[PDB]
RNA sequence: UCUUAUUUUUUUUCUAUUUUGCGCCGACC
DNA sequence: ACTGTCTGGACTGGTCGGCGCTATGATC
DNA sequence: GATCATATTGTCCAGACAGT
């Protein structure tokens, strides 16, 4: 049968158990010879384990790469106290008589102790809180309450060095070196019954073990040995380490053999005790760390268990996995949300594992005999008995006809194929999600361009992940779960995440706007474009020159589920006079006339009428990213796959739009005319008197202490909100100049790309530059640049630059924008790793916490977190903008329903 | 104490117990400048301010790397000579003082030394990266790597004061060629005016 | 004209089936 | 019972590519 | 000449601790 680890105890390893774990005894400190074979009763031995390929094993008789490894137990001539249990130590050397052995408590405390130990149950910080109070209350008695002996107290000296401070005769007071055997005599003294009291198991964390008497020394396997290019064999750190302590240790054991003075003896128990410490821990504090011949410092086990490259994160928690590809993504439109471009040499590479049925014989058949050259073909065919082959020319024929039930064949990748599509870094869990496998010749990957916001990834020479589920039970929690379109809302806010960006936009702002109309040809090209199944063309809006004329609202309405009636504001709202007569009129009927509201149809007024686009423009709140209505009430009411379908359709119909009525940006997009230049250049000599104003009232100090604010940082705070005044009154000035026919306006209006502000800075000014919130004034003395006055506290010598890009900035100027610039790169340089360090705390805090099956969040051990997630039991996913329903949005789509 | 003192405090003014009172002026001036600024009578000195900061560039390290390599060649050479002395005695050391001498030297123990710090870009005393392989790529590169300024500070650190522009910057250290990342701020390319 | 020692049967073959580590530098997301 | 001081730990992830190092002073 | 034992022992935040 098969078995799993329920539960793990850990413990202290007794001599006893490491002398019967060992398979060997170390006592040579080398590991090859002169001609490379290993020597018998050193490091290297063949008794616990083999990494050349050559060599056997002699305890179990196995070659390379399938011998587990086995222990080795070294015999130290003198106890070296354990560096981790050290203070410990300390701590029991603080609370057990020197003399009987026993805690330095009372009975009645004893069991009092005993009970409280008992009631609080297993959290661990009250019995750490116990623990502490325990060993304060001990440690404060020098005398035995069950012998009275008289107790001294102990000094601990970092790591290992204990000192107790006895009395002599004549009443001075000294230090004497408490050394390991004497405090493993000490730690023997004490019975299993007051293990409790000091945190220690009476069966498994005996005192006396924490002073190490036999070291046990790792397996081959565990510190492997490889030989270089130069043939010379590269030992390990921890293979020098133990060298080292079994040199020291025979030299110990010859000088006692010997009848060494105590100065041999004790300086010889030093250096083993420190080489044991570094060997334990070579970061230990107050000690130098082991270096190798060449300078460097090793690493040891807990260097090896710790950190990031350690055992536990670099090895455990997160490690190398087989099955997986990794190359650049380029755009392709052209397919679904639910699929990933492969690469045809990456499909031939990557192999699902399909057993052969009674179903997939024929394709599985076929794979066989095309090979690992041809697509679609295989690469490996495992029998039931379980013996993998590789498919070469020879055998290619021989295998097919030998397939049959059972057989497993590593197949291509093919199409419709689930895969794992991940870009790093993995901030939520929507930067994984499992796409379909589509095959193309060329060499990069291919993403589609609405799941490029859940991946926060450009087309700037990113790389992205892809991993290839291989069993059955992965690639269907693949396909149920992560799948594309069941993570079109994002459950950090409750809105769309997978959504339209940019030319989607653009390109819907492009059909659904006013006076947009297309012909017969374009309309049917559009619609071949998007995938639509539109059969027959509709009733034509206008004749223009004797041709029919198609509306691009007539078109959107397609798309739309023909039950689907919303209506709202979008960002082109600067009119809200017609919106407020499109909204009253909405609300007297409640089913208005579509020639009604065509009649005062609004492009800032989005209204959907039972599928059909009345009145408004598609932008970035139609089905824009964490602003969609449209987008999050199809998602939300007509499911994921439709919603799906939709996304796909409109953003080929908005390509579709933006690629042929032609949309550009120039030169003169940010080109102004001369009276806009001349209002600029009067805000700017307005600016300056102002800030020249608020110096000289400065000076002459008649300026206004701010409350609780001096003299300097009030002015400074002064000619700042001018500067920000100048810089509105500029970008309201451009703002008026640039009408809506102008494509980065569009853009910017529309919230595909870019911002008002982006416009105004390359066009009317740059503003002012501040570093840390405050205007620029690292520099010389009195002055950032020394092309100014010293003590010049004006808007042009600290950083308000007076021109914009198209005009070009002085070098002063210049200057100025390359200090912002440079901060605001440090400073996303800064904040990206504590955003991930805080990321990697809260998640570690939060890894385990999981709704039960009736509602509660509980921890492991079975604490009720909460009795009800959310307090309501709402996934944030499914909540309605934060809200549990939207009663409004129910109501009002019911009521539409039924009236309909 | 002594030979702390001796060795450790205030190097710069020299060794011998003779300057240790001039040392003692040295330090007056230090306490000056921190009583100054306790009192408001001078203000604080920028630590970035290239007035305060020098440029240690091939030829000083370089000095230090030869002086460091020549000690060790030196003590070698010395024990060269006391095992030869000791082995063959005062006879045969004193016979040709011209080729006692010459035998007692191991060239290379002073080159491996060298080249090798030039190899790792391992430097003496901690410091580490000094020497790095010369990127190739193009004719920029080659030239921004042979114009290029490290900073001692570690890359991790958030350094808001001395990874961001300053002003005496001007004419001396380029204002926007500048790698990403944690590398932002502290590595620096030289302007096209600026003269060592 | 003299003490204080003992004694026995139930185990088989000419031999064998895919280099780590350390540290540096640079770049990308 | 407060207060400044000593000691200890961590410092986002991933990837491409390169460079370079991992003996020696006696002994017959 | 060819071998061989030995090869040294930067900041910031939080918890514990003498001092008043
Ligand atoms: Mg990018
Ligand atoms: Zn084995
Ligand atoms: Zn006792």
């Amino acid at each position: 049968m098969k078995k799993v680890i329920g539960s793990i105890e850990f413990g202290i390893l007794s001599p006893q158990e490491i002398r019967k774990m060992s398979a060997a005894e170390i006592t040579v400190p080398d590991t090859y010879d002169d001609d490379g074979y290993p020597i018998e009763g050193g490091l290297m031995d063949k008794r616990l384990g083999v990494i050349d390929p050559g060599l056997r094993c002699e305890t179990c008789g196995a070659r390379a790469g399938e011998c587990p490894g086995h222990f080795g137990h070294i015999e130290l001539a003198r106890p070296v106290i354990h560096v981790g249990f050290a203070k410990t130590i300390h701590r029991v050397l603080e609370s057990t008589c020197r003399e009987c052995g026993r805690i330095k408590l009372t009975d009645e405390e004893i069991e009092e102790y005993m009970q409280k130990f008992e009631v609080m149950g297993d959290r661990k910080g009250a019995v750490d809180k116990l623990i502490k109070e325990i060993h304060k209350k001990a440690k404060e008695r020098m005398v035995c309450p069950h012998c009275g002996a008289p107790q001294f107290p102990i000094k601990f000296e970092r790591p290992t060095i204990y000192w107790e401070l006895r009395k002599d005769e004549e009443g001075n007071e000294y230090k004497h070196r408490m050394m390991p055997s004497e405090v493993r005599d000490r730690l023997e003294k004490i019975p299993d019954k007051d293990l409790p009291l000091l945190g220690l198991h009476p069966e498994k964390s005996r005192p006396e073990w924490m002073v190490l008497t036999v070291l046990p020394v790792p397996p081959v396997t565990m510190r492997p040995s490889i030989t270089l290019e130069s043939g010379i064999r590269a030992e390990d750190d921890l293979t020098h380490k133990l060298v080292d302590i079994i040199r020291i240790n025979n030299r110990l054991k010859s000088n006692i053999e010997a009848g060494a003075p105590q100065l041999i003896i004790e300086d010889l128990w030093d250096l083993l005790q420190y080489h044991v410490t570094t060997y334990i821990n070579n970061e230990t504090s107050g000690v130098p760390p082991a270096k190798h011949k060449s300078g460097r410092p090793l690493k040891t086990l807990a260097q090896r268990l710790k950190g990031k490259e350690g055992r536990f994160r670099g090895n455990l928690s997160g490690k190398r996995v087989n099955f997986s590809a990794r190359t650049v993504i380029s755009p392709d439109p052209m397919i679904s949300i639910n699929e990933v471009g492969v690469p045809l040499a990456v499909a031939m590479e990557l192999t699902v594992p399909e057993k052969v049925t009674e179903f997939n014989y024929e394709k599985l058949k076929q794979r066989v005999l095309n090979g690992p050259e041809k697509y679609p073909g295989a690469n490996y065919v495992i029998d039931p008995e379980g013996r993998r082959i590789r498919l070469m020319e020879s055998n290619r024929e021989l295998i097919a006809e030998k397939l049959d039930i059972g057989w497993t064949v590593e197949r291509h990748l093919e199409d419709g194929d689930v895969v794992l599509f991940n870009r790093q870094p993995s901030l939520h869990r929507m930067s994984i999600m499992a796409h379909r496998v589509r095959v193309m010749p060329y060499r990069t990957f291919r993403l589609n361009l609405p799941v490029c916001p859940p991946y926060n990834a450009d087309f700037d020479g990113d790389e992205m992940n892809l991993h290839v589920p291989q069993t059955e039970e992965a690639q269907a929690e693949a396909k149920i779960l992560m799948e594309v379109q069941n993570h079109i809302i994002s459950p950090r806010y409750g809105g769309p995440l997978i959504a339209g960006i940019q030319d989607h936009i653009s390109g819907g702002y492009l059909l659904t706007r006013e006076g947009a109309y297309f012909t017969r040809y374009e309309v049917e090209q559009m619609l071949m474009f998007a995938g639509m199944d539109v059969n027959e063309l509709p009733e034509p809006d206008k004749y223009e020159n004797g041709e029919p004329l198609w509306s691009g609202k007539t078109i959107f309405s397609l798309l739309l589920p023909d039950d689907l009636t919303i209506w709202y504001r979008n960002k082109l709202c600067d009119e809200p006079e017609r919106c407020e007569a499109l909204e009253k009129l909405i609300e007297e009927k409640l089913i208005p006339d579509p020639e009604e509201v065509r009649k005062l149809a609004y492009d800032g007024f989005v209204y959907i009428q039972n599928g059909k686009l009345l009145s408004g423009a598609v932008d970035k709140k139609a089905y824009g990213r964490e602003d969609g209505k449209l987008l999050d009430i199809i998602v939300r009411e007509y499911g994921v796959e439709r919603a799906r379908q939709f996304l796909d359709q409109v953003t080929k119909l908005t390509i579709w739009v933006i690629t042929h009525k032609g949309f550009t940006t120039a030169i003169d997009d940010e080109d102004l005319p001369q009276e806009a230049i001349d209002r600029i250049h009067e805000i700017i000599r307005e600016a300056e008197e102002k800030v020249q104003r608020l110096i000289e009232a400065y000076k002459r100090g008649e300026l206004e202490p701010l409350p609780g604010k001096t003299l300097e940082e009030t002015l400074e705070s002064k000619i700042m909100a001018v500067l920000a005044e100048a810089r509105d009154n500029a970008g309201k000035v451009a703002e008026r100049y640039l009408g809506m026919n102008n494509h980065a306006v569009i853009m910017a209006k529309t919230g595909a790309r870019g911002k008002i502000l982006n416009i105004t800075q390359m066009a009317a000014m740059l503003g002012q530059q501040s570093i840390r919130g405050k205007r620029l004034y690292r520099g010389y003395r009195g002055r950032v640049l020394t092309h100014f006055k010293p003590g010049d506290l004006g808007a042009r010598a600290r950083g308000f630059v007076t021109n914009s890009y198209k005009s070009g900035l002085t070098p002063q100027e210049y200057f100025f924008h390359a200090m912002g610039g440079r901060e605001g790169l440090v400073d996303t340089a800064v904040r990206t790793a504590q955003s991930g360090y805080m990321q990697r705390r809260l998640i570690n805090a939060l890894q385990d916490l999981k709704v039960d099956y009736d509602g509660t969040v509980r921890d492991p051990t079975g604490i009720i977190v909460q009795f009800k997630y959310g307090e309501d039991g709402v996934d944030p996913m499914k909540s309605w903008q934060g809200k549990t329903v939207d009663v409004d949005r129910v109501i009002v789509r019911t009521l539409l329903k039924m009236r309909g | 104490a002594e030979h702390i003192i001796d060795n450790n405090l205030l190097p710069h003014m020299g060794v011998d117990p003779e300057n240790r009172r001039a040392k003692a002026y040295y330090l007056g001036m230090m306490a000056l400048k921190v009583l100054e600024l306790s009192l408001g009578l001078r203000g604080e000195d920028d630590k970035d301010h290239y007035a305060n900061k020098r440029l240690k560039l091939a030829g000083d390290l370089l000095k230090d790397l030869f002086r460091v390599a020549f000690g060790q060649l030196v003590k070698d050479m010395q024990y060269q000579m006391t095992k030869t002395y000791q082995r063959k005695g005062e006879r045969y050391t004193f016979e040709n003082i011209q080729r006692f001498v010459r035998n007692s030297i191991r060239p290379d123990v002073l080159s491996e030394r060298i080249e090798h710090a030039l190899a790792t870009g391992s430097w003496p005393g901690g410091r580490t990266g000094v020497s790095q392989l010369l990127d190739r790529t193009n004719y920029m590169s080659t030239l921004s790597h042979l114009r290029r300024v490290t900073s001692p500070l570690s890359r991790d650190q958030p350094h808001f004061e001395a990874r961001d522009l300053h002003g005496t910057h001007w004419g001396r250290i380029c204002p926007t060629e500048t790698p990403e990342g944690p590398n932002c701020g502290l590595v620096k390319n030289l302007a096209l005016m600026s003269q060592i």
